[PDB]
């Protein structure tokens, strides 16, 4: 019995290291924040299709012209950081959701971007 | 699940910069190039 | 492959400006440049290719020298940001800062590279101070642009090198402007204090995150704080030390922890003294 | 009863989070594509740019 | 719609340059080789459409060859990612290879490293898993790690970089790149993982001192590693090839497997240090 | 704001090819053509703002065919794709079907493979929710991700092969869904596919190519040999091989208990055990 308690304080105390490890969720979540914001290339993706469509009206015109109370502790803070672990992959969660809809949007909007520039291109060319 | 998840999140960080890059040089490009089909019309007419 | 260095000879060759009568017979002088410019590009272009990339930067600096005489500055700026890259590539830390700082001038994009700026200045040249201008401005431009997840990464870093620099204070504050990683910003504002023999602005450090966040209120970081002021209170040094030890061992402290709490220390055994 | 409590909310933690990995598979082919297409945007914003100005040198 | 063998006759004819007496009437070739560009890439789009892949790939180079001599380095580069993209599709590595070959090169030559660096990997991991071409492999994930750090994709090249590179033998360089691996990501995981291959390759070089203080750099510098079984593992390890007895190395390696399943690469690096043992009794009598 | 009938008959009056000894005098047809279009796009403009969205469809499809005829067929691509959005807000599927393939043989006939998958994977989703056109919708899903596995968008094609294998398994396909799900494997190298592979190899009554898969899932990645996921498709293939159908569905049961067993997956087990029942009844 006293082995056995010597090993659950050992693994509780592994128990809890690991969990203060995880909460690795926060590098995740701030650069997350930083990755949002760089893809908050949508402000220069707006300006660019304003500016393609100056390009075809323009270009168009141009065509035109002890032991125990351990236990107890450990458990107590691992408990405190798991809780909080949850919610951390719970907001992971949302905020991968919303950035992945973003992320769609960016992608079609530069494609778009793109054709319409190769179209200007080859008009342009033969002028 | 947090050591893949961060992994690839380190990953990704890249594909952010490249991004933010790519499309800024295009936005600066297309800028010029409309500035110049502007002084065309101009010369055009 | 053409020979870069006779590119480059041809790029000066071009890009004397007319001077006297010729001026009256020649056009603009701006065609000259880009030329003048292109074949700068080609030569740093060719050099990059060989990895001789100090060359590459070099080359890069005269083409967007250049364009800057055409009155293209925005090529300029692109240029000067591969000029740039080539030179942080090359390890040539002087020269790229030379090249950002003359592209966030054009620019003013200014704070991402004036942010990367910083980024030079603090882990190759060691100039802590004008980094420490760089993140507070770019954090400024951040803010200015609505993009406060950044302009908190810049903030956290101006603070952090201020902190270190014995600005206490001014560390205070922009961590007060970070509240306004909560947590950590509450913990950081309340050591910058006691590192200013400022007790009792901790104090009320700590009653406003308890009151106004219980995430920071029932926190381990909420706890060491109250524990360290109630040392620092006390005039006891080992006991802060002990603090420090639990502490460390639940959550390590990083580097800067230790430094600020090294220098509470020393206040307090100074006082003791 | 406690210990039970703690583990299923780990599960929990865990399910969400699994999920997590599949969003961000998701995610990071997103950014390979996309960082293809502004690849290929600054290719094309470069050439309009050229193009444009190429017509303006014709035109003048 | 038309033949797509006629379109490249037809692009075939107009590719010819101009020679002699003509090319003095003529106007720049370009409009030729643009002409037959664009046709090829119709022939090419018919066959593409046909589910021919190989065919629409060898339209794809010609079209991208004739860009080239039209002076339009960038399609030509498009055209020749096309040409990659239905060549891969096609079951053709090898042409598919040349394509990138071509692509990247018109890339770097263009300042775009970034491009090169993504279809170097592209490239590397072709030559990896269907043609086995492991130095060159090895080289392009070199290269493009290089490219990218000029911080993540760069992290992962170095990866499989050091990977190959540890696998093939050269233990000491796959070491040196796990410890800018170690450097570039430390302030995690990858570091967890980074320390424990460090010394795995170290100590396949025989070098057991390296293998130590490369354990001691992770236990000192990452808590992590100090405190994960990675350590531990590591550990054992040392101690196991410092007495030089096979069995409780042998014991080691399952006590690995029954809570972390071991890998390919671990375990031909354990292996070679077991095989390094019997060597060593080899070198006993 | 002007008539939107009034543009759209203007744009008809324009749109009207020189013919005869006019042709001789008249420049290219391109320019009328191009100014009919702009036309219809204004008039599309005006009903898409009165939310009478299956007009702006129509005016937008009439704006792709003049811009079509005047050979600007990137702007008649991105017009259907508009006549399109203008269609599926409107509920009328069928249009928006129609304005899709126009759309996505513009796109691949100019290389853009990319924007032709994204539309045949939203055709395919129209074909399959609205309409009910499985077949279609499979063979959209099929090509659509072939298209992204030349482009090595591996996440997109795995999504698509995915959709492609569920629809053909639904039909009955259960050979070829069990190929799809073989891709997705190899390309993804996955508990769910190997059930998934596993299922459909039961359903076709070839407990041996369920045994089989069982066996390489167990054997090439170990995530599998310890997953729930792996003993139900292991109790799965020993009732089906024991031919006792109670058996099957208490272990359908236990696993849903576990975890909830999706419709597509409810389907497929509910033809195995018909498979076994059908057995029994052809022994007695």
């Amino acid at each position: 019995i006293k082995f056995t308690k010597q090993s659950s304080v050992a693994s509780t105390r592994n128990t809890l290291k690991m969990a203060q490890d995880a909460e690795a969720g926060m590098n995740t979540l701030g650069m997350l924040g930083h990755q949002s914001e760089q893809l908050n290339v949508e402000g220069n993706l707006d300006l660019m299709k304003v500016q393609n469509k100056v390009a075809d009206e323009k270009v168009a015109e141009l065509k035109k012209l002890e032991m125990e109370l351990e236990i107890d502790r450990n458990l107590d803070q691992i408990q405190q950081v798991s809780n909080r672990l949850k919610k951390m992959a719970l907001t992971t969660g949302k905020e991968l959701d919303s950035q992945q809809k973003r992320l769609n949007n960016i992608e079609e909007s530069t494609d778009d971007l793109d054709i319409n520039l190769h179209m200007n291109t080859n008009r342009l060319a033969g002028i | 699940l947090f050591n893949d998840m961060e992994e690839l999140v380190i990953e990704q960080q890249e594909n952010v910069d490249v991004i933010d890059k790519n499309v800024e040089d295009a936005q600066l490009d297309v800028e010029q190039g409309v500035g110049h089909t502007d002084k065309a019309v101009k010369s055009a007419r | 492959m053409s020979d870069p260095v006779e590119l480059l000879k041809r790029a000066e060759k071009k890009g004397v400006p007319s001077s006297g009568f010729m001026k009256l017979f020649s056009g603009s002088d701006s065609y000259k440049f880009e030329e003048a410019a292109d074949l700068c590009v080609q030569a740093a272009t060719i050099y990059r290719l060989r990895k001789e990339l100090n060359l590459a930067g070099d080359s890069f600096l005269k083409a967007a020298d250049y364009q800057k005489k055409a009155g293209n500055e925005d090529e300029a700026g692109n240029t000067y940001v591969e000029a740039y890259k080539c030179f942080k590539s090359g390890g040539n830390s002087v020269n790229a800062v030379d090249s950002l700082e003359n592209a966030i001038q054009i620019f003013t994009r200014g704070a991402n590279f004036k942010f990367e700026l910083g980024e030079i200045l603090e882990n190759d040249l060691h100039d802590y101070a004008k980094a420490i201008d760089c993140y507070e401005l770019a954090g400024e431009w951040y803010a200015q642009d609505q993009s406060v997840a950044l302009s908190n990464k810049c903030f956290i870093k101006c603070a952090d090198l201020k902190a270190l620099d014995g600005q206490y204070i001014e560390a205070s504050d922009i961590y007060s402007k970070l509240i306004k990683s909560l947590k950590d910003y509450f913990l950081k504002k309340g050591l910058c204090q006691l590192a200013a023999t400022d007790a009792v602005a901790a104090a009320r450090t700590l009653q406003e995150g308890q009151s106004e966040d219980p995430n920071f209120a029932d926190s381990r970081e909420s706890n060491f704080l109250k524990s360290l002021i109630d040392a620092v209170n006390e005039g006891d040094s080992e006991q802060l030390s002990e603090h420090c030890k639990e502490f460390d061992n639940f959550m390590r402290l990083d580097k800067w922890k230790i430094t600020i709490l090294n220098k509470i220390k020393e206040s307090i055994q100074q006082q003791e003294d | 009863s406690r210990t039970a409590e703690l583990q299923a909310e780990i599960d929990d933690t865990v399910g969400i989070m699994r999920d997590n990995i599949n969003k961000v598979a998701e995610r990071g082919e997103r950014l390979t594509s996309i960082e293809d297409k502004a690849d290929n945007l600054a290719v094309s914003a470069q050439g309009f740019k050229r193009g444009a100005n190429r017509v303006r040198k014709a035109m003048w």
